[PDB]
């Protein structure tokens, strides 16, 4: 056989490739089309590890499913991108991209060039951005009630909607506590310093955000106190054990007393470390590495409570919460490195496990959200919803601009684009107006998932949005009726909707540019 | 379908399929576990793949041991596992109430009612039922008699009646012994040791400790009367230097000197122990028992035997605290400055050999805040069953103490909550009244199954009970010997308020989420390979 | 929890290899997608600029054509909805003979727009209602779109101008020659009565020279040779026998029972003398040509040669019947000489060699008869089959014109006018039916769009020009394929015309197929045997 | 629904038998005895054909079926449906289905 390319290299090209990509994309869309809005239904996903994922989150679903078509791969990747960037809109983006590709399929069948369609799409994207920024409204982030309404408008579409007030307060408290500024750089890191601990059992209504942190740990020695009412805390990266040296420190003994002298020297080293620690008069000592039993003895003699092997992330959160500074050489320990600010250290038994609380802190720049519920699956879903809520709160605190929900924004932008298209005289007006009408899929999907008449309601809504001051009009996802968002209260973050539109349009552009698939070749 | 065009080897259950699958699996679990409920329930035998036998009536154990590979079954097993980890009881009732909620909801969903509306009714009924539970809970001073009734209500369901009458007093006394006023109960301070030699009704409460090991020196005494207990965490065996050392000598005499010297470090700790022993026991009147969490080499064992000390090695990190609470000394990680105040007292210490194993009893302590339950029985599976039962009973008594309230049993609260839900139903707006009715008919599964298991007609018995509760208002339940209604609070059949609340909450939550599942989908790698 | 089980009920009771689809997604949309794929497979062959396809069927036979019905037949369409659309196309081919590709294009377009409407939120019932109302409006309109009429089917120039359009889509380069040939043949076999039979046009494909050497022959041609020594005849007196050219024998077993040397000696001489008498009676009736549908005996051939009769053997019975119809003879089941009426006549009967092939020609000189033959020359058997299909299209067009003499303008003019008028009707119709009416109208645009796309120009510009001209008032304007740029011209003045009946039936059948595909909601395929 | 609650299927079937008896009685009571005129027969045949086929085809088949039955029917003589041939031709639209007052041989 005299081939030019290796066998298994199959090359497709042309309108078959284009239609295949578009069908794969809109199939990915149809997978999660029903998971949008407040009246969505749960899906039970089966992990490869025998696990289960019961969710409504578009990115969760697309992350748990596996595909082989590269267009579907790209759609899953843009869902992941949206989730990592804003943490919401993971299915709105998918649906918008699917609809944009669907409407572009039309122009592609009619001999229009993909580059023409793409340029039209980019024009339309710029004008979408302009219209969103025009219809947006500001927010007084000091209004806790306004923020709680934003968070309700973001979690109402999820399972925790039954405990909306609780989850909103939890998310708001967590983000406002994680808000931190140092050297003129504001930073809301709700991934390293807002921790969610899921303890199955109990009831969800007792879930709370702690003014401190929580770890799954016990005292190293049962003579140590488990309750301290104003603990001075020391954090260490180093082992309080006697470990070997970095070099070949081999010893050579010829005298009798030398062996015992060496063991006593080890003991004296441990004593000296523990004295370097006691000199700061702490109440609690927390290490990322081990603590030898002799060190425990000396600390207990000093009336100190020790926790042996904590994670580096938990130690960083304890630092941020109690106001301490992690050290690695107790000789280099300073009063500024000691942790004052914690109001209570408690070690209580939750079920049959011992959990260490460092709560009651003042000005804690880190937190632990203690979630309680019926099962690991319910609590995983609650945690995902709380991640959504906190990411929305963060997006707001960063960009205080709001836009109306319920598809009101989508209809306003579609109307603005249709109005702007009348000045266009070239051939791109048609794809431009097509993406405009492709934005209607969000209210369309809302109506479909509530169980109302899409034709009638979308017609009434497109008509309402042709009047002058009606760009806030949208739909209820709970009754199937048109309402004013100023009266309903469903307001999304401008950043969220901007990222949604941008990711959707760029995904459409990418998949339109794509042609001529090739495969088989091995890295 | 959509998922199958992208992943061809994908399994999918949509809308109606999904609901049928989930409800079928839930009803299957309910069908298996219906027989566990109540003291008149039947014991199931469970045989591992190796051939090991388990005799159990416990819902969680039965769940985890059954051979099932269903997603809904996994969900419900997890809900039961959380119920068990937090409360210790209520797993069978949890599964039953989930299954019956799903069935009563399918009853209306098959007629085109939406599961969302059914779940709205579920949440309303859950709220009202929690309210009624808080209303009917009996806040009582937790005396030994009340705790005995509670532990009886649990142990009579979990084990045979005579063994339940034994475990009742054992468990109640154990908890009433390790319990300090206004101080959460640390159940870790109740050791649970199993011995496999005598009858199951020999299970007793040792007011002390029982270690699963004994002395390793033969010349060491096997019985000590007035014992000083030294709880230590200090190695008494040969310890090598952290940094690599090695010995270098030029003569056999020097080798002998180094051999004698290399042990001086541990000989010094042995000498400290021996000096404390001599200082506290000037004669052979009293005894001295060393209990080491770490090892003790033969040289140290010989040195201690010569002085008449009973040394146990490799004890448990929990036995350190248990010994410091039972005997009353101080557990040490160093012998730097050890004093007679570091010692505890045990009015008796002795050893018991059973085949190839040895046990050490530490009894006649003054007021031990830690005790042990000695699970005696003729079979490994009998011992496992009694372990599960005493776990249940300890959790039950602990919960009855923590929550000073206690709820009537025998399905009385379930009947009453059903009646209250049915009287509240009209106050619900729309077709969520049907979800409320379903919730009520689901709550009614406990008395129904109790009657079914005692061998009575479910409908006739339930009608009698509901009639008696409606005419009088008294909280009445099933009398498992006559099928008649009976007042659980008067006959001493009590349930845990915490357990009932956890049932309501978790069952409502999981049933709601299952009803709201509309697509089951396996479209991942399907393996980590 | 790593496997989704089949839901209880139909999913479990389903057979092994059977499939079940239900709902818009699993059934309706997949059917519409299949029909769209079919329309795409046949779209590139529509119109004069339509390209040919070389389909190879399971028997490794090659078809080179742009005839939609032929392509569909030779494809192995396996999706049931596509099968139904193909059934519609084949019914169009049977009823009219031309327009199968119109049927395909229009059905696929109707289904695509139906999917669009179902996505925007209409119900299949409303879509079907609107499609039916719009088909009725189109049928009401078309008679008003009729532009010209035939006015004479006995001419040869007018009939050629009329058949040119139908035989132009196929064989675009050389269509005036073919229209001349087919017009000559059709008007030869067109009787004074208005009934026209398409089976009376015979086609003989001989492999040589080219399509321009083809000719019409008032008579019949058979790729046969003569059985005897005579090869030509100038005043044929054909006698036709359905029986062999042998002595009649008994249907019951016959046995020659000899009992004497005299009978044995005389049997064969008597047999041959009988045969000689029979053939001499036949020759003495004046017959110089004998055509037998059975076999020929050696003695009968001997005597036919003796009496100078040309013998021809036609194996086929349809061939024998058509020869009788051609020459005006009667097939005799006995070897009895024919009476003056049972005999047939031909101005000449001769053996010729067209190319490598030997042929026997029954040729009339008059420009009429009951049967006419078109002798197709060509450099390839596939090319000659394609030209035969074009000939069949022309003949079926002639028959359609004998049925209904009305004509509508082609090149998309009638389709554009239909689209415009149905859009104007839907703009007046209130209710949710207007969407479906307007989509039915927009579907007609698929025809000029396909014509333009194959011509090699921008279909959007073409359609905009057509809409503009039909709005300003010219209903006979359609697209000009003789233009590198989008252009339009008067289809009537150009002579590009279609048959009212053809369009009527095409629209009706396409609408019925689309509506049936939509009326399907569940599919239960069985395991493919 | 009731057997899962421990009711015996024998008792459920006894109730089924009682209800069947009473239902047959009520059916005999409510049946409408009517002179079978062409209009009544048309309504009946419509009630069936509109469920079985499309509405316009049902409006055709109704008249077809009723006329056929009213033609092959002799007063007080069981109807032999064998005397109604049913021939299918595959060439025209479905609304061309007609009643030939005679016979059609294939
Ligand atoms: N109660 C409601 N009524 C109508 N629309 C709502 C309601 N709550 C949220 N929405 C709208 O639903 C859209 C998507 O909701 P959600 O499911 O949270 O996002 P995604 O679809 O990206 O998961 C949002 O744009 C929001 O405007
Ligand atoms: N002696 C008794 N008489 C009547 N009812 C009882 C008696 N003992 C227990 N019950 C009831 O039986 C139910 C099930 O008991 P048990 O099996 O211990 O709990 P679970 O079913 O959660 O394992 C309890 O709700 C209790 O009220
Ligand atoms: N010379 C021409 N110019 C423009 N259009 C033409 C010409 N000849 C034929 N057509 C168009 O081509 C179509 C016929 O295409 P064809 O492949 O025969 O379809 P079908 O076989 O289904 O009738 C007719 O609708 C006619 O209007
Ligand atoms: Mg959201
Ligand atoms: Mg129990
Ligand atoms: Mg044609
Ligand atoms: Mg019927």
């Amino acid at each position: 056989p005299v081939l030019v390319l290796s066998q298994n290299t199959k090359r497709e090209s042309g309108r078959k490739v284009q239609s295949g990509n578009i069908n794969a994309a809109k199939t990915i869309a149809d997978i999660i089309r029903t998971c949008l809005g407040p009246k969505s239904m749960m899906k039970m996903l089966l992990d490869p590890m025998g696990g289960i994922v019961m969710t409504n989150d578009g990115n969760a679903i697309l992350r748990e499913i596996q595909v082989q078509h590269p267009a579907a791969k790209s759609m899953i990747e843009i869902s992941r991108t949206q989730d990592e960037e804003v943490g919401d809109g993971t299915t709105s983006v998918i649906i918008l991209a699917g609809e944009m590709l669907s409407v572009a399929e039309h122009f592609l069948e009619q001999q229009m060039h993909p580059t023409v369609v793409i340029s039209a799409y980019r024009k339309a994207l710029d004008d979408m951005i302009s219209t969103l920024k025009k219809i947006s409204i500001p927010v007084d982030i000091s209004d806790s009630d306004m923020m709680l309404n934003i968070i309700n408008s973001s979690i109402t579409t999820k399972a925790i909607s039954r405990w909306s007030s609780l989850a909103c307060n939890i998310a708001l408290d967590a983000v406002k506590m994680v808000q931190f500024e140092e050297n003129g750089r504001k930073e809301i890191d709700i991934k390293k310093y807002a921790r969610v601990e899921k303890i199955p059992g109990g009831i969800i209504e007792d879930s709370c955000v702690l003014r401190g942190v929580m770890i799954n740990k016990d005292v190293t020695h049962p003579r140590m106190r488990r309750y301290i009412k104003n603990p001075r805390i020391v954090l260490l990266d180093s082992s309080l054990e006697y470990k070997k040296g970095e070099s070949q420190t081999d010893i050579e003994i010829t005298r009798e007393e030398d062996f015992t002298r060496i063991l006593q020297m080890e003991e004296e080293y441990i004593q000296q470390l523990c004295e370097d620690i006691i000199q700061l008069k702490p109440d609690v000592v927390i290490t990322e590495k081990g603590i030898s039993d002799l060190a425990q003895h000396y600390l207990m003699r000093a009336n100190i409570t020790a926790i042996r092997r904590v994670r580096k992330t938990d130690n960083n959160r304890i630092a941020r919460a109690c106001g301490a500074r992690i050290v690695s050489r107790p000789e280099e320990l300073r009063e500024d490195d000691v942790g004052t600010g914690a109001g209570l250290l408690e070690i209580k038994k939750i079920g049959d496990e011992y959990f260490t609380f460092i709560t009651d802190c003042k000005d804690p720049k880190a937190c632990t959200i203690l979630l309680r519920g019926a099962s690991k699956e319910i609590l995983s879903e609650v945690e995902r919803n709380l991640q959504d809520a906190m990411q929305v709160c963060r997006n707001v605190l960063l960009d205080p601009q709001l836009v109306p929900g319920g598809g009101a924004s989508e209809m306003a932008v579609a109307h603005a684009l249709t109005e702007k298209s009348k000045a266009m005289t070239g051939v791109e007006q048609w794809p431009y107006r097509a993406v405009a009408q492709a934005l209607e899929v969000i209210p369309r999907t809302l109506i479909q998932n509530c169980g109302a008449s899409t034709i009638r309601l979308l017609t009434s809504l497109r008509a309402k949005h042709t009047q002058e001051n009606c760009e806030t009009w949208g739909v209820n996802g709970e009754t199937g009726t048109l309402v004013d968002m100023k009266e309903l209260g469903i307001w999304e973050p401008l950043a969220v909707k901007l990222q949604t539109y941008k990711t959707a349009v760029e995904t459409a552009v990418l998949l339109l540019r794509i042609d001529d698939i090739v495969s088989g070749h091995k890295k | 379908a959509a998922v199958k065009t992208l992943n061809p080897k994908a399994e999918v259950a949509r809308a109606q399929a999904a609901l049928a699958v989930n409800i079928s699996a839930a009803r299957g679990l309910q069908d298996v576990l219906r027989t566990n409920l109540g003291p008149k329930g039947t014991m199931k035998m469970l045989v591992s793949g190796a051939g090991d036998i388990k005799l159990t009536k416990d819902g969680n154990v039965l769940l985890h041991e059954m051979q099932i590979q269903h997603p809904t079954a996994s969900l419900i097993a997890k809900v039961a596992t959380a119920q068990d980890d937090i409360t210790g009881d209520g797993t069978t009732s949890n599964v039953l109430i989930i299954g019956e909620l799903l069935k009563q909801a399918d009853l209306y969903i098959s007629e085109g009612l939406h599961p969302r509306i059914i779940t709205e009714g579920f949440e309303a009924a859950k709220e009202k039922a929690l309210q009624f539970l808080e209303e009917v809970k009996v806040s009582r001073e937790m005396d030994r008699e009340t705790l005995i009734d509670v532990a009886r209500t649990s142990l009579r369901t979990k084990v045979h009646a005579e063994l339940a009458d034994v475990l009742t007093e054992a468990v109640v006394d154990s908890i009433l012994a390790i319990k300090k006023q206004d101080e959460p109960i640390d159940l870790f301070m109740i050791e649970i040791m199993e011995m496999k030699h005598k009858s199951e009704t020999d299970t007793s409460l040792i007011r002390g400790l029982v270690l699963d090991h004994g002395a390793r020196h033969p010349d060491m005494k096997k019985r000590v009367e007035d014992a000083y207990i030294l709880t230590c965490n200090v190695s008494l065996e040969y310890e090598k230097t952290e940094v690599n050392s090695g010995f270098f000598y030029k003569s056999a005499e020097e080798r002998e000197k180094l051999v004698k010297a290399e042990r001086k470090f541990i000989e010094d700790r042995v000498k400290k122990i021996i000096e404390l022993k001599r200082k506290v026991c000037g004669d052979s009147d009293k005894g001295f028992v060393v209990i080491n969490q770490k090892g003790i080499d033969p040289f140290s064992l010989d040195a201690l035997s010569k002085e008449g000390i009973v040394a146990l090695r490799r004890a448990k990190r929990r036995n350190m605290e248990r010994l410091t609470l039972a005997c009353g000394g101080v557990a040490l990680n160093s012998f730097d400055d050890l004093s007679p105040d570091c010692l505890g007292h045990a009015g008796l210490v002795y050893e018991y050999t059973l085949g190839e194993e040895k046990f050490t009893f530490i009894e006649k302590c003054n007021n031990p805040r830690s005790v042990t339950l000695l699970i005696k029985g003729p079979n490994k599976h009998t011992l496992t069953q009694i372990k599960d039962a005493v776990r249940d009973g300890l959790r039950a008594v602990k919960n009855a103490i923590d929550d000073g309230c206690v709820v009537p049993g025998a399905g009385a609260v379930e009947v009453a909550m059903a009646e209250a839900l049915i009287k509240h139903k009209p106050s619900v707006k729309g077709r969520a009244q049907l979800g409320v009715q379903a919730f009520a008919d689901a709550l009614l599964i406990i008395p129904k199954v109790l009657a079914q298991n005692s061998g009575f007609d479910l409908q006739e018995t339930l009608v009698k009970i509901q009639a008696e509760h409606s005419e009088s208002g008294q909280l009445v339940g099933v009398d498992l010997n006559t099928g008649e209604p009976m007042v659980a609070a008067e006959v001493g059949v009590w349930d845990n308020y915490c357990v009932k609340k956890q049932l309501l909450h978790s069952c409502t939550v999981i049933a709601t989420n299952i009803l709201l599942v509309d697509e089951i989908m396996r479209a991942g790698m399907s393996s980590l390979k | 929890a790593l496997h989704v089980p089949k839901a209880p009920g139909f999913a479990q009771m389903l057979k092994e290899g059977a499939k079940h689809f239900s709902g818009l997604e699993e059934a309706v949309y997949r059917n519409i997608q299949a029909c769209k794929e079919l329309a795409q497979t046949t779209r590139t062959a529509y119109g004069p600029n339509g390209m040919n396809k070389m389909v190879i069927n399971h028997l490794e036979k090659l078809f080179v054509t742009n005839d939609a019905a032929t392509i569909l037949r030779e494809l192995e369409v396996q999706h049931p909805a596509a099968k139904m659309i193909v059934m519609a196309s084949h019914m169009q081919e049977q009823e009219v003979g031309d327009g199968t590709n119109f049927v395909l294009v229009f059905a696929g377009a109707l289904l695509e727009l139906a999917e669009e409407l179902l996505r925007i939120g209409l119900s299949v019932s409303e879509v079907i209602e609107g499609y039916e109302i719009a088909c009725r409006k189109a049928h009401e309109i078309l008679p008003n779109l009729v532009c010209c009429s035939a006015k004479n089917l006995r001419d040869i120039d007018e009939v050629s101008s009329l058949l040119r359009t139908s035989i132009m889509s196929k064989q675009y380069g050389n269509e005036v020659f073919l229209a001349k040939l087919i017009a000559q043949a059709c008007v030869s076999i067109f009787p004074d009565s208005g009934h026209f039979n398409v089976d009376n046009i015979r086609v003989c494909k001989i492999l040589g020279s080219g399509i321009s050497s083809s000719s019409v022959l008032h008579g019949m041609v058979f790729k046969k040779e003569t059985e005897g020594d005579v090869t030509s005849v100038k005043d044929a007196k054909i006698a036709v026998y359905s029986c062999p050219f042998d002595g009649m024998i008994t249907e019951t077993k016959g046995t020659v029972l000899i009992k004497t040397a005299e009978e044995l000696m005389n049997f064969s001489k008597g047999e041959e003398n009988l045969m000689d008498a029979q053939v001499k009676a036949i020759a003495d009736t004046g017959a110089n040509v004998v055509v037998t549908g059975g076999k020929v005996a050696d003695m009968a051939l001997h005597y036919a040669n003796k009496y100078n009769i040309m013998l021809v053997r036609l194996n086929s019975k349809w061939d024998l019947r058509r020869l009788c119809k051609t020459v005006g003879a009667t097939a005799l089941p006995r070897l009895t000489p024919p009476v003056l009426e049972e005999m047939g006549h031909c101005d000449s009967v001769y053996l010729s060699e067209v190319g490598d092939t030997q042929v026997v020609v029954f040729k009339h000189e008059k420009e009429d008869g009951a049967i006419s033959t078109i002798v197709l020359r060509g450099s390839t058997d596939n090319l000659m089959d394609d030209i035969e299909r074009a000939v069949d299209d022309g003949v079926n067009t002639f028959k359609v014109l004998t049925r209904d003499k009305r004509l509508v303008p082609g090149g998309g003019a009638t389709e554009i006018e239909l689209a415009k008028q149905i859009t104007s009707y839907g703009e007046t119709c209130p209710g949710l039916e207007q969407y479906a009416i307007k989509k039915f109208a927009e579907a007609f645009e698929a025809i000029p769009r396909a014509l333009a796309e194959n011509s090699g120009v921008k279909a959007n510009e073409v359609i905009s020009k057509l809409y503009a001209v039909h709005q300003e008032g010219n209903k006979n304007v359609g697209l000009d394929i003789e233009a590198e740029v989008p252009a339009v011209k008067d289809m009537l003045e150009a002579g590009i015309l279609d048959t009212y009946l053809g369009k009527y039936w095409a629209i009706k059948l396409a609408t019925n197929a689309a509506v049936t595909v939509l009326r399907v909601d569940q599919i239960i395929m069985a395991k493919p045997a």
